């Protein structure tokens, strides 16, 4: 029901491209720093597997072996009461080539667990970091989080890449982005907890 | 049946319009130079198709060598280099005014070419979508006058396949292989029909 | 030789000699999310930048503003030109403008994002081509409509008839009761019967 | 006539009229040692000129020198670039440099030629691509290795994993006990799974 | 399948690049003149293949006779010799700008051609790998101006077979048919990776 248990960890609680992650150990829930959806937030972007580069055995085996191949189950939680409103857009962008704020430097294309706060590569949410309007980003696997309707969003990302295994430290397969379309109106801040659990994680 | 990817991306486009002298030009095969083809290619992340070039050489006031240089072969540095005679570089000899036609297989290293690469191997500098290079030379010798042979290369993607549909591009391009951009939604009021 | 021999017809797809007949290319594996038909991806609903009254593009451009203490006014209103205006940049108008003739049924959807205490009644009247779009709530309610209670059901899906241009208006039947600005989210998609022909090239 | 007629595509192998159709050439007999596939001859192990620290080529260049009264030092060390450096002139780098992509498993061998009274323990540590090569005996012994007793077994054969670049070091575990300079012989070959594609031409 | 000898040695190489005047050149068929083809041929001792020449004649500022002279026939000594009209010498008539194409069978005397011969029949002078000779003349008569027709001969070994694999050649060549040579192993220390 509401107690998805994965490994030694336990938490309390939309298949991407209808292709379940599958093989050609390290499957646990990593709970990142909770983001504060203020009234003036423009979005968040998490790179995978770069977002898990320092998180225990997953982040260690990411740096030890060069080639790896991992799937994910992404839980994004915006806990709220029945008075709060707003909707977050959780999209998964394969090979999210960023546009610079000349190529974009490595420290920002690979930001790690913190990701890039778009309210601080280019941070213009209207062009999807690439000159494409944000509205046409709905072709990717998404789900709206309407506190009126929902409070959780789950995105099952398979391994999407052109080689069966690749260096996880130089290339992000997918990137989780959470962009607030309707602003938070409340009777002035609201936390977002993102917990990333790698599934079907393969190595060399 | 016109909405299939074999028909949408698989139409002969002119990927390069050059002009030679009676001297040469090398060109990295990059279909993304055409904003009409680039705007069609960027609705997909990976696309894999065999290539097919039909080359039309026209004079302006003869035999044209069309050499496909595969990945890893050396490009010519002079018109009289030894590389022009390397046996591994296929070349087609046709007259000016006629047209040449050949096909190159899928020469990428991955299972598809990379239209976008989120990482480093130079964020856009990737060797997976490198199809090689084309060099052209009018085989003649000290011809007493110089005739400029305009060459028109028509590439047609065949056996087209596409994945990971992407958001359509609304704004123009500024560089090759990079998504760096410099309002597309035109203003109307919102209630007026 | 018959007439038209030695010509290069660009639309004549012919087999040709391979320049590298021995090279065995890297074998093709199954990458997920293959699109075989463009009618597979226009089935997915995408946001409409309906609030073009904004002078710059921003995420607020996807938000249709709704306001409290408004009865019988109009929320939004749009034409069905799929090549210019508000639809030119959506996924529909971005693939539709590559062709000339679009004969097919649409699925037009909206989503209310207001507070859990807010409720309102909007009239979604569909005027077919040939009539004049309504300019008051009574002509719209007297026509074809769905009474969608935003307070109860936060998402409505309306099947637009086969079209092959018609109007669409929204009116407050009752006043918006506020808790002690609200936004509307509009989505557009294509029904599986949407044909496309004579692919063109915009310049 | 279709486009591209009367062209001479050098990669288009076609049948042609024989200029001497009556001449019956001398019949072909079976000469021994026919090579049908180049993977037949890269299976044969050939010496590696590993001692490039010599300023001229001579038979000593095939000899890796080993020295007594040496513990924890490094014997030899090499990269796996199969197109430049020490491998460029071996039979592997001489056929491999005709192509662009070499995906296949290797069989790397060594042979000790010292006296019957000499013995030593060498660590043959294989570091896969992506890590940094060891610079001491402990990082090498803590990894993948074979403890080859030169005193007992004069020849060791190590199967290098499938590669498609990695390092290879050698360290003295124990001191070399001399009788009352010694040389090492290294050999390289290819496993039967070694593919070769996109044949190129060096200039 | 690219490592088979039918594909490794069997690719069209340009064995001779000459230039004729509007007068002639004879050339002993010797594929070992090309260090790119010679470096491939010297990994085998004997190799037997039928031949196939595609001849491209280009002008520079017409009909080109391509005559294959078999072993034992007399070569032309003047442009107006009787040997040009000998019925046993096959000749192909093609226009300048076009290309000719024919095939010659295995005309060696042994069961394979001799790439190396350890002995005397002149250590390298052997008649077993003699494939004959090619003579070219622009059939015309007192044309009021002289036009130099560059001829490009492309030979492609087909039905390739090879024996006695040899050591690959590391150093350049100094003579034709002789292994006479004038450090290839580049210096690094030996322990440094």
């Amino acid at each position: 029901v509401q107690q998805i248990t994965l490994g030694n960890s336990t938490i309390t609680t939309v298949v991407c491209y209808a292709e379940w992650p599958e093989y050609l150990s390290v499957c646990r829930f990593y709970t990142l720093d909770s983001k504060t959806w203020t009234t003036g937030s423009k979005g968040w972007c998490w790179k995978l597997p770069d977002a898990l580069k320092d998180m225990g055995v997953f982040g260690q085996n990411m740096f030890f072996h060069s080639l790896g191949r991992s799937g994910y189950t992404v839980h994004v939680q915006c806990n709220a009461t029945k008075f709060h409103s707003g909707c977050l857009l959780v999209v998964v962008i394969p090979e999210h080539q960023l546009a610079s704020h000349v190529s974009v430097k490595y420290t920002f294309t690979h930001p790690g667990e913190r990701g890039i706060d778009l309210s601080s590569p280019v941070k213009d949410v209207i062009y999807n970091m690439n000159g494409t309007l944000l509205g046409n980003l709905l072709i990717f696997p998404h789900q709206f989080i309407n506190l009126r309707t929902n409070n959780t969003a789950t995105i099952v990302i398979p391994y999407i890449n052109s080689v069966p295994i690749d260096s996880m430290t130089r290339h992000n397969n997918v990137s989780l982005m959470v962009i607030p379309i309707a602003p938070l109106t409340v009777p002035p801040s609201l936390p977002i907890t993102v917990t990333i659990a790698p599934m079907c994680t393969e190595f060399s | 049946s016109e909405t299939d990817v074999e028909c949408f991306l698989g139409r002969a486009a002119c990927v390069h319009v050059t002009e030679i002298q009676n001297l040469f030009n090398d060109w990295k095969i990059n279909l993304s130079s055409l904003v009409q083809l680039r705007k069609k290619l960027e609705l997909f992340t990976y696309v894999r198709f065999d290539s097919e070039y039909t080359i039309l050489a026209t004079a302006s006031q003869l035999v044209v060598q069309a050499m496909y240089v595969p990945p890893g072969a050396p490009n010519p540095k002079e018109w009289d280099d030894y590389t022009w005679q390397s046996a591994s570089n296929p070349s087609v000899f046709f007259k000016v005014g006629d047209t040449s036609r050949f096909s190159v297989p899928y020469v990428g290293l991955a299972s598809a070419y990379n239209c976008f690469y989120d990482g480093y191997s130079q964020y856009g500098i990737t060797v997976l979508n490198h199809m090689g290079s084309m060099a052209f030379r009018i085989v003649n010798e000290h011809d007493e006058h110089k005739t400029l042979v305009k060459i028109r290369v028509y590439h047609r993607a065949k056996h087209v396949e596409a994945w990971i549909p992407r958001a359509p591009r609304a704004l123009p391009y500024t560089s090759i292989g990079r998504t760096n951009y410099p309002p597309v939604i035109k203003k109307r009021d919102i209630k007026s029909y | 030789t018959l007439p038209g021999s030695g010509q290069f017809l660009t639309t004549d797809d012919r087999q040709s000699p391979s320049a590298l007949p021995n090279y065995e290319p890297t074998p093709r594996i199954h990458i997920p999310g293959k699109v075989h038909n463009l009618l597979e991806i226009i089935q997915v609903d995408t946001l409409i930048p309906m609030n073009n009254t904004h002078t710059k593009d921003e995420v607020n451009s996807y938000l249709i503003p709704l306001n409290a203490n408004r009865q019988n006014e109009q929320v939004f209103g749009t034409n069905l030109f799929i090549g210019d205006g508000v639809f030119k940049t959506t996924l529909l108008g971005e693939i539709v403008q590559y062709y000339t003739h679009w004969s097919g049924s649409l699925r037009f959807s909206l989503m209310y994002t207001g507070p859990a205490l807010s409720s309102a009644k909007l009239i979604l009247a569909y005027t077919p081509p040939g009539a004049r779009g309504p300019q008051d709530r009574r002509e719209a309610m007297l026509g074809t409509h769905v009474v969608w209670d935003i307070g109860l059901q936060s998402t409505i899906v309306m099947t637009i008839p086969w079209t092959s241009a018609g109007f669409l208006s929204c009116w407050y039947q009752t006043s918006l009761i506020l808790p002690p600005q609200v936004y509307l989210l509009s989505f557009i998609s294509a029904c599986p019967d949407f044909k496309l022909r004579l692919m063109k090239d915009t310049q």
